[PDB]
DNA sequence: TATATATATATATATAT
DNA sequence: TATATATATATATATA
């Protein structure tokens, strides 16, 4: 993912990376209630578009 | 170069527009404005800006 | 450097500018001004700052 | 002197090494007067821990 | 892409008119 | 009342 998703300055994104991390992690969660400690790699649902609207929504945050 | 409304050229010392790079550039070296983000004086560098520094003594040497 | 209007040569402590650098700087060493970016005291690094710092001190022992 | 104390890491090291020295040239003048013209790497006395008071009162310099 | 040093409207406050 | 004077934040360039 992180090959295919962020594509930037290979090793330069500190603050992106985690916040996309921190995207997933919370939002797989919500999806797949019923499972006890998800994590990044683990392999259940995610939507991709939840995420871009979710951090569209961040940018504009007051 | 200035960015003034009107003024998407480069800047003389004189306060004149440069139209054409081809037919000044080559007569003799020139004097341009101070670089500055007032609103009345706004003026950005460009491109090469500050690059291309060894090269010229480099080449006089020569 | 400084880059302020008509001032594109260097800039000692005393404010001085300088047109030909072989008649001073070979007869002691000098100090300058510091690095700043006000619009009204306009200094840059210059072009060669820094790299020569070993061979100096080479030679002093040699 | 340069291999035991700094490793070779850190590229970034223009303004360190510089320093340095400049401050270990100090520290000998100081503890040795009777001598004159000394050095970077003459044989006289220094309090290394003295040296790095100087360059964490550099390090907070302000 | 990042940090950082610059910058500039926009309060609220002080004082004198 | 009016006028002037001082901190906060927010957007843009420049360097690496």
């Amino acid at each position: 993912l992180e090959q295919i998703f962020i594509e930037s300055n290979e090793h330069n994104s500190h603050n992106q990376i985690s916040q996309f991390r921190h995207a997933v992690v919370r939002n797989k969660c919500k999806h797949n209630p019923t499972l006890t400690n998800l994590s990044f790699d683990t392999p259940v649902y995610f939507s991709i578009d939840e995420v871009v609207t979710y951090l569209e929504n961040m940018n504009n945050e007051v | 170069i200035g960015k003034l409304a009107g003024e998407g050229k480069p800047k003389l010392a004189n306060e004149t527009l440069v139209s054409d790079r081809d037919e000044l550039y080559f007569d003799a070296v020139q004097s341009f404005i101070v670089a500055s983000q007032a609103a009345a004086t706004k003026a950005s560098n460009g491109p090469f800006n500050g690059e291309f520094d060894r090269m010229i003594l480099r080449l006089h040497t020569r």
